[PDB]
């Protein structure tokens, strides 16, 4: 992983000691660069992991969401390049230092070999992230976003810390390899249930769980368009990252422990469906489809099957470039009205022809059209929980209703009916925009044409 | 309709069940009933690929009617002398079909008397 | 037969008893609330007509309706019986109503499973 | 064999077409409903040959 | 605040409009239409006001009885199957500052007069702002009535935004 | 905008009422804030629960397609209220009478079902007859088997 | 007559 | 640019709004919109086909081609 | 009810401006400023044959006949019906006829 | 396409075509009251005649204001974008 | 344009319409003549439906009261 | 091109031309103008591509796998054996999936080509795939996402177990 991790360090100086004028040219040509080079990851065995060295490991999991995070830089570069234009060299330099070591830590993140290791880069991101969020952000409360933000993610981590030094006690170590083969079965004990809870909690936070979810709708509506993408595109998926691999030494405990959960899940994916039909604040709504989304990945992720592990890797990916683009659509209407308010600006096809079609194409992949990989990932987990029960048919299938209604409201109330008429300076798309979506949307539907590549290890 | 309204508003017990019928012998009143015949073998059936519901004692004429069809092409308006012969012989299968209902209902009609006269 | 009102179809208003019932003193309400409208039409129109603004009329009453849906709540909640009740029924009910439904139908697959009675002839994609 | 398979295939990337060319590779909106509309009558006409196969 | 007059006028043609969607052909309704108008007719000089208002509130009482369920509505009027039709062809001209120089050079005639109008209308707006301020009581305008230009060589007071609206059929 | 701009508690004292209804520019004496139960209403106005379909469609309004005019007080459920969601407008039928002959046609419908379900109709006739044991084979009966002969005779 | 057609701009 | 008809020309007399004037008329009532619908029933919509004659458009020719058609029929099949 | 003088006025100057506007709108005779029989029927119909048809069959054939059908049961066709006294193409073998109908 | 002459010609064919109205006594600034006689009821049926004349509702609110056959014309006019 | 607009009166034809028109209406009817003059048992009834009440009891087997 | 023995095809049987019309037949000359307008162009277009195939032959293999001791001969907790018998069961599933997918595309061609008949007529294969998808079953049903050679075999243990003890008790 040092053929990335390195190059990725080198973009610190690289933004450090360019002249003034090229910070954005410089660091968005040589992060593309690099997300170019992730494809070689791709070499994988039907059998074996990719297995560099005694710290990094990459395989079917983890590539896609390496991927997808290097993919991400340059359009986060591109995305916050207009909002920071009056900022200072010196603190537009800071901004893309934060950037930069998100991307690092993330990327060792989602390759560490010990859990360990995972957690220390798992809990390192916090610290960038909370910084782009409070300094960064425009309102009053960013600052308490980023405490809900900080706080709720510690209450958890912190009780997973002690459960994983726990067990290499016990175990004798915390490779991931090793615990494929030395994982021993979990027995009925309350010391094991409370095991069981530190082990997942932290990650059930991350997803969010429906009713530990609160920081994330105060988070997205606070957060600069850059920290907004990342977090719905790949922070979010720290947690399902996480549940995938450490359930691994929790069978069969999870048998019964996943009930409260996925019972939360499948109800609160219909509650958080139903919110976004009410809601008032266009990035609050994007941001509460992701809880909805990410309920899925907690259910496939629980019940442990083949086809439920294929489609909440397929989901976690489809969900990173879909939520991604929604926040940078809004943000496009936001850079011109300066309102996040939904009913605020309408008719806005009449004014953005190309840009309501970026609308259109971010909608149907939200509702999860077939065959997008949007749908890919949402199938194959409705297939193997109809297996675990067939009655969650009833949930999947009205959670589907609901899901076009609120996609295509958002899209109807924007960009359809009559616009307003003393908002009169909607300025034509500039290409950084257009440019901006099409790199969201393509990316996403080149997808659909090979989509083992993002289905995980059980394919 | 008429046979409906005996069933459903007469005497049910002197109406045959559609669904259970025959109820009597197939050989009681008929002294030496023959066999229907079946013209067509089961290989030329499976060979024609007749649907399943279409293998009945008049496969036959559909056969033939189905060969004249493909050797005719394009000339659609033939073979109506073959088709007017499976279609003939489909009609005598449901007359058939008529006489074994009103076969039924007239000996369960008999039972009936029958069963009046030993207790009166 | 009189116009029976619901919630979700009014009352034509002219078949309203109050509709001709227009005393001095509803004309007076009347224009209070006329001059109330044609203030803030006033106010905005000065601001939409004139040639040099470039930008958004920010109208404070929606700004006060998009507060008042979101930030304005828990300051002014209490925990009471009406809120409790609500609070349980809504909230705590809808997961455990699911939660049996769904342990009540797996405790039964699983027993038909482990006695070789449910049928799984062609089941190998799980 | 050959013949059926094939045109019941261009029948279907026919229409393609129209969609493709949007791309603007050979565009010419003079009368792209006029070109749309030829597409369509030209797929019915090749639509008909595996009809007809079947049919006979 | 409508009058007793208007909302009789109004009971009226709404009467006549719910009857010819009953009536549909021609002759039937030239029929109805004149006995109708005889039974407004019957009260016209009606002048104990007490009377007549019980005379509307019955009459409107019978209308709702007597409404068709489906009456005919033009269709460019709200709820036709016109309306709103060619809004999304609507577009504000405001629009036109943003075009491309290049595109603004395809109408060099177009784009010459509508300069005129907005210098026109710069030239404008600062007598038109006063004008409304020294013709507004002191609390505020009590109705939406505005004023005309009084002068010579001035225009009536907030002028734009009706003048250069959108065409009913812009394209 | 100011804090003295924005939502606050629910009104105690009349000065209150006075002030929340400038604030949001009522009439005092049209000016009702909703029950004070711990719902987190505050002092935002109850208006009427109207949809936006049943106002003037002729008026000059700011908003034509909302119907809306600038700066008057949204209703709380505005966003259901719209013209593409739930409808007040009054009905030609009342309510009440709506919902018995609906429910009456469907469940008139779903009784004479079941009649015609117990009393079907059906014609004069035996069953159809297969040739070969009622095509054993062909409806896939295990060759090395033996079906029970079904003989069907002339008549 | 021809009339204009006021459209946003499309050059972008 | 558009030429209308002179308007002295619609009358109500010869039409169906005469018989309403003349059911008006019993009554004491007067039709003074009739001359503004005489239009629509003078001149080429003054003669409506009835629903049977709808129905029978092109009978006749049809009818008559049917006949030397089945005429020629005849003759062929005697020959 | 009839409009005020006041009225009167306001719309017959905002008449005079709205229709000065509308005929704003006419194009001169050289806007846009653009920057720089039955045998012609047969050519259109000729040249669209041969790239909306001959071009995508030759396309399609070829990747039909070397790739999609070179590899097992991509392409699967039900076996010919075959009925009393036809001949097999591929064997030479004549299939019987069906027995002797009664008459019927 | 409608023209101001044409929209005129048409709705003073309307009102020759109405019994109450003299023919000979109707002018474009005819006031349907002062002029010719008529009653407000009168006034709501010529406004019914005119929206079937050119196919379009006038709403009650403009509708009591339009008093002379000028006026008519004028609000047509307006609202149908005719200059000429 | 090549048909112009009339007020208040019958609208110009052309002779195309009105004869195109006609041959298909006359089209149809030949049509159904034709075809009901040779497939009128599509419409009427292909074949006999026999009266049951008429079987004797000979044909169906039914013995008599006393077997 | 491929293995007939492991994609099976009947003989197929195809019936003489045996007309009854003395109509054109449109398809004999359809088909007729198919071979002369696509069909040729098409060959000599691949007879080219062929030529210039031979003039650079070279060869790939197909990879062969030594086994290996499996995970029933290696010692608890021993990684470096159990690495190896997980590998390699990790490909006999691959392998028992394609195997299962085979039977399933078998059973999909007969009964498309037995058309009417397909009931009667591909009894034999649908046999075969009752079969191997109840073995494939056995082996591979129920171990969840997190699967491996360990529970695979406890998953048989449990199943001899069972048998032995109904054929103990019998
Ligand atoms: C189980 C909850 C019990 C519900 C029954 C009602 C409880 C109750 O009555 O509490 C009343 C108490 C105050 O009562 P009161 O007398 O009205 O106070 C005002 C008097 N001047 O109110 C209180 O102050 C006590 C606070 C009660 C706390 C209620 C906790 C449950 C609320 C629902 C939580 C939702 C959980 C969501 C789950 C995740 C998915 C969303
Ligand atoms: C199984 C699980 C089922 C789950 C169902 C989910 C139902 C979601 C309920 C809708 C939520 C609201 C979304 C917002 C849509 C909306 O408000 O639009 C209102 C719209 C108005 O429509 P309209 O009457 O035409 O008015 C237009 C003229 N102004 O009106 C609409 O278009 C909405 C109308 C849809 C109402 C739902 C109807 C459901 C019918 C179910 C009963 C039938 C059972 C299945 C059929 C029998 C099976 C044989
Ligand atoms: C014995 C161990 C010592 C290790 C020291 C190794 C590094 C020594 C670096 C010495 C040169 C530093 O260079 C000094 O700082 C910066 C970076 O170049 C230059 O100025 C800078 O301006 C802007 C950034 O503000 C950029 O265009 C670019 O970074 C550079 O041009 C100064 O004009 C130069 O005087
Ligand atoms: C998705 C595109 C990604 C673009 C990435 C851009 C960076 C490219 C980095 C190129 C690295 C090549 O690295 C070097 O390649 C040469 C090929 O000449 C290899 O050369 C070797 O390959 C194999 C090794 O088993 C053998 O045939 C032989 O030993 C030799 O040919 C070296 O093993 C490797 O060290
Ligand atoms: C979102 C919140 C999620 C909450 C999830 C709650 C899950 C609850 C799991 C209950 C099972 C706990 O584990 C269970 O504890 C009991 C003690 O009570 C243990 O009981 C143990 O001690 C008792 C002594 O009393 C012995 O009789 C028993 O033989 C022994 O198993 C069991 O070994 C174990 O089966
Ligand atoms: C070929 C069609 C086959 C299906 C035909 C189905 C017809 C079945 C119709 C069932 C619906 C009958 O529903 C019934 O209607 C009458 C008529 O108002 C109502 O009658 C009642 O309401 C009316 C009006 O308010 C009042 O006069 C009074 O209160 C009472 O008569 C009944 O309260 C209602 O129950
Ligand atoms: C194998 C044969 C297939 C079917 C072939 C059928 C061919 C039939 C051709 C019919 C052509 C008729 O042509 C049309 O006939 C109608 C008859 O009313 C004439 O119409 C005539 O009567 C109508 C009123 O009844 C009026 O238009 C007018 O009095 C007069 O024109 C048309 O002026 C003539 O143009
Ligand atoms: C006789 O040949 C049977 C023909 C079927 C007649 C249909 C009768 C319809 C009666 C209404 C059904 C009411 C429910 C019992």
């Amino acid at each position: 992983m040092l053929k990335y991790i390195i190059p990725t360090i080198m973009l610190m100086p690289l933004t450090w000691l360019s002249k003034n004028n090229m910070i954005w040219v410089n660091s968005t040509a040589h992060s593309l660069l690099i997300s170019f080079t992730s494809l070689l990851l791709m070499n994988q065995f039907g059998d074996n992991s990719l297995n560099f060295s005694l710290l990094f490991f990459s395989d079917s999991l983890s590539t896609p969401l390496l991927i997808l995070t290097m993919w991400l830089l340059p359009l986060m570069l591109m995305a916050s390049q207009h909002h920071l234009s009056k900022e200072n060299l010196t603190r537009k330099k800071l901004f893309i230092t934060m950037l930069i070591s998100l991307q690092l830590f993330l990327i060792m993140t989602f390759t560490a070999m010990e859990l360990i290791l995972f957690y220390i880069l798992f809990e390192a991101t916090l610290v960038p992230t909370l910084i782009i969020i409070t300094r960064w952000g425009n309102q009053t409360e960013r600052l308490n976003a980023g405490l809900y933000f900080l706080f709720y993610t510690l209450a958890g981590s912190l009780p997973l810390l002690v459960a994983l030094i726990y067990i290499q006690n016990t175990v004798g170590s915390l490779n991931f390899l090793m615990l494929q083969y030395w994982v021993q079965p979990v027995h009925n004990s309350w010391s094991n249930v409370f095991m069981w809870l530190a082990c997942m909690m932290a990650f059930m936070v991350k997803m969010p769980l429906y009713g530990l979810h609160l920081w994330l709708p105060k988070a997205h509506v606070e957060a600069p368009i850059a920290g907004s993408m990342v977090l719905a595109a790949v922070l979010l998926k720290l947690g399902g990252y996480g549940m995938l691999r450490i359930t691994l030494i929790l069978n069969p405990m999870t048998d019964f422990m996943a009930y409260p959960f996925i019972m939360l899940s499948l109800w609160g994916m219909i509650m958080t469906s139903s919110i976004c039909l009410r809601q008032t604040d266009l990035k609050s709504l994007i941001a509460y489809s992701s809880v909805s989304h990410m309920a899925l990945v907690i259910v496939a992720i629980l019940i442990q099957t083949p086809w439920s592990y294929m489609g909440a890797t397929a989901l976690m990916i489809a969900h990173g470039l879909t939520s991604s683009m929604l926040f940078c659509l809004a943000n496009s209407n936001y850079e011109r009205i300066h309102s996040r308010t939904m009913i605020l600006a309408r008719g806005l096809q009449t004014l953005l022809p190309l840009m309501a079609t970026w609308w259109l194409l971010a909608s149907l992949t939200n509702l999860a059209l077939p065959p997008t990989i949007n749908l890919i990932g949402e199938l194959f987990v409705v297939m193997s929980t109809f297996s675990w029960s067939n009655i969650t048919i009833i949930l999947m299938g009205v959670n589907m209703v609901i899901t076009a209604l609120y996609s295509l409201y958002m899209l109807i109330m924007t960009q359809r009916g009559k616009y307003t008429y003393h908002i009169n300076n909607i300025s034509p798309s500039f290409t950084r925009e257009n440019a901006l979506m099409s790199l969201h949307i393509l990316p996403l539907l080149l997808l659909t044409l090979n989509p083992k590549i993002i289905l995980g290890p059980l394919y | 309709g008429a046979h409906l309204a005996r069933r459903y508003l007469g005497d049910a017990s002197v109406e045959p069940d559609p669904l259970r019928m025959p109820t009597f012998p197939p050989d009681y009143g008929f002294p030496e009933r023959k066999e229907r015949e079946m013209v067509a073998t089961q290989q030329e059936m499976n060979d024609a690929q007749l649907v399943l519901q279409q293998r009945d004692y008049c496969a036959h004429y559909l056969i033939r009617f189905l060969k004249c069809k493909r050797d005719s092409f394009p000339n659609f308006l033939a073979c109506k002398h073959e088709r007017h012969d499976w279609d003939y012989c489909e009609h005598l299968d449901y007359v058939k079909r008529m006489k074994e209902f009103e076969r039924e209902r007239r000996l369960l009609q008999r039972k009936k008397r029958r069963e009046q006269r030993e207790a009166d | 037969p009189k116009y029976e009102a619901s919630r979700l179809s009014s009352l034509p208003t002219t078949l309203d008893p109050a509709e001709y019932d227009i005393s001095s003193e509803t004309r007076k309400a009347q224009a209070e609330r006329l001059a109330i409208r044609s203030r803030l039409k006033r106010e905005y129109q000065l601001q939409y007509y004139d040639p040099s603004r470039r930008g958004v009329i920010e109208d404070p009453a929606l700004v006060r309706w998009t507060y008042a849906r979101s930030a304005n709540i828990y300051p002014n909640f209490r925990p009471n019986t009406k809120t409790s009740l609500l609070g349980a029924l809504f909230g705590i009910g809808p997961l455990v109503f699911w939660y049996y439904v769904f342990k009540t139908d797996r405790d039964r697959k699983e027993k038909l499973i482990q006695e070789g009675k449910l049928d799984r002839t062609f089941n190998i994609s799980y | 064999m050959n013949m059926f398979s094939s045109l019941s295939l261009v029948t279907l990337l026919l229409l393609t077409m129209p969609i493709m060319m949007m791309s603007f590779n050979t565009y010419k909106p003079s009368n792209y409903p006029l070109y749309v509309k030829t597409a369509i009558s030209y797929a019915f006409i090749t639509s008909m040959i595996p009809t007809m196969m079947f049919i006979h | 605040y409508l009058t007793h007059q208007q909302k009789v006028l109004r009971l009226y043609k709404r009467a006549l409009r719910h009857l010819e969607s009953w009536c549909i052909h021609r002759d039937k309704y030239r029929y109805f239409a004149c006995l109708l108008r005889a039974r407004f007719d019957e009260h016209k000089n009606e002048k104990d006001m007490v009377k007549a208002t019980q005379l509307l509130r019955e009459a409107e009482e019978e209308f709702w009885h007597g409404q068709h369920p489906q009456p005919y509505i033009f269709p460019e009027s709200p709820g036709g199957t016109s309306y709103e039709r060619y809004e999304c062809y609507k577009v504000p001209e405001w629009c036109l500052d943003d075009w491309h120089p290049s595109e603004k050079a395809m109408y060099p005639d177009y784009f010459a007069k509508r300069e005129q109008w907005k210098k026109l209308r710069r030239e404008s707006w600062e007598r038109e702002v006063k004008q409304l301020q020294e013709e507004t009581p002191v609390g505020g305008p009590r109705t939406e009535a505005l004023p005309p230009a009084r002068k010579q060589g001035d225009l009536p007071p907030l002028w734009w935004h009706i003048v250069t609206r959108p065409r009913e059929r812009p394209m | 905008i100011t804090k003295d701009m924005l939502p606050g508690p629910y009104p105690k004292t009349p000065e209150e009422r006075a002030a929340a209804a400038k604030k949001y520019n009522m009439r005092v004496e049209d000016y009702e804030p909703y029950p004070d139960d711990g719902t987190g209403y505050g002092d935002y106005p109850k208006l009427p629960d109207r949809s936006q379909q049943e106002r003037d469609p002729w008026y000059d309004w700011d908003h034509p397609d909302l119907r809306l005019n600038w700066g008057e007080p949204m209703h709380w459920d505005l966003d259901m209220y719209i013209r593409n969601r739930v409808d007040t407008s009054p009905t030609p039928v009342n309510w009440n009478l709506m919902c018995k002959h609906l429910f009456g046609f469907v469940a008139f419908m779903l009784f004479m079902f079941w009649v015609g379900e117990t009393y079907p109709a059906y014609q004069p006739v035996g069953p159809k007859q297969y040739p070969y044991n009622n095509l054993y084979l062909e409806r896939g009966g295990d060759p090395n088997k033996e079906p029970e002969p079904v003989v069907h005779y002339e008549i | 007559k021809r009339l204009f057609i006021i459209k946003p701009s499309g050059f972008y | 640019k558009m030429e209308l008809p002179d308007y002295k020309q619609w009358k109500i007399e010869g039409t169906p709004l005469e018989t309403v004037q003349e059911k008006l008329a019993a009554r004491g009532l007067r039709d003074p919109w009739g001359r503004n619908e005489a239009w629509r029933y003078m001149g080429g919509f003054a003669n409506n086909v009835s629903f049977v004659g709808a129905l029978l458009k092109g009978f006749k020719w049809g009818f008559a081609a049917f006949v030397v058609a089945i005429g020629a029929e005849y003759y062929l099949e005697s020959q | 009810s009839g409009y005020t003088p006041e009225e009167k006025l306001r719309l017959q100057q905002l008449r005079e401006l709205r229709r000065r506007w509308l005929k704003d709108q006419e194009l001169s005779p050289r806007e846009p400023v653009l920057p720089p029989n039955v045998i012609y029927k047969t050519y259109r119909h000729s040249i669209f044959a041969f790239t909306h048809v001959l071009i995508p069959v030759w396309i399609i054939h070829y990747y039909l006949k070397y790739h999609v059908t070179t590899k097992p049961y991509t392409i699967v066709e039900k076996k010919p019906r075959i009925f009393p006294g036809d001949t097999i193409l591929e064997t030479g073998e004549v299939i019987p006829p069906m027995k002797e109908f009664p008459d019927q | 396409p409608l023209t101001l002459e044409g929209i005129k010609d048409r709705v003073l064919y309307v009102l020759k075509l109405y019994d109450k109205i003299d023919p000979e006594k109707l002018s474009v600034n005819s006031h349907f009251m002062k002029d010719l006689g008529l009653d407000s009821l009168d006034q709501v049926e010529i406004i019914m005649a005119m929206e079937d004349e050119f196919g379009f509702e006038i709403p009650d609110i403009d509708a009591e204001k339009l008093m002379c056959p000028q006026e008519i014309v004028d609000y047509i006019a307006d609202k149908k974008d005719v200059y000429e | 344009a090549h048909i112009e607009p009339r007020y208040r009166q019958f609208p110009q034809l052309t002779r195309s319409q009105v004869i195109q028109a006609e041959f298909f209406s006359a089209t149809m009817w030949f049509w159904i003549l034709w075809r009901f003059w040779h497939d009128s048992d599509a419409v009427l009834g292909h074949f006999p439906y026999p009266d049951p009440s008429q079987w004797t009891d000979e044909e169906l087997g039914i013995p008599p009261d006393d077997e | 091109s491929w293995d007939k023995d492991v994609y099976p095809e009947p003989p197929r049987r195809t019936p003489a031309p045996s007309p009854q019309t003395s109509l054109p037949n449109p398809i004999t000359y359809l088909t007729k103008a198919f071979d002369l307008l696509v069909d040729r162009p098409v060959t000599l277009v691949r007879e080219f591509i062929e030529r210039q195939h031979a003039k650079n032959k070279y060869y790939y293999y197909h990879r062969e796998f030594r086994r290996v001791p499996d995970i029933t001969e290696c010692q608890e907790k021993d990684v470096l054996c159990m690495f190896e018998a997980e590998m390699q069961w990790r490909r006999d599933y691959k392998v028992d999936q394609e195997i299962v997918n085979i039977i399933q595309e078998r059973l999909k061609a007969c009964q498309q080509r037995e058309g009417e008949s397909h009931r009667q007529n591909c009894a034999k294969e649908l046999e075969q795939f009752t079969q191997v998808v109840k073995a494939y079953q056995d082996r591979y049903h129920d171990l969840g996402a997190h699967y491996s050679a360990r529970k695979c075999l406890a998953k048989q243990k449990q199943r001899m177990l069972a048998e032995r003890k109904a054929a103990k008790e019998a």
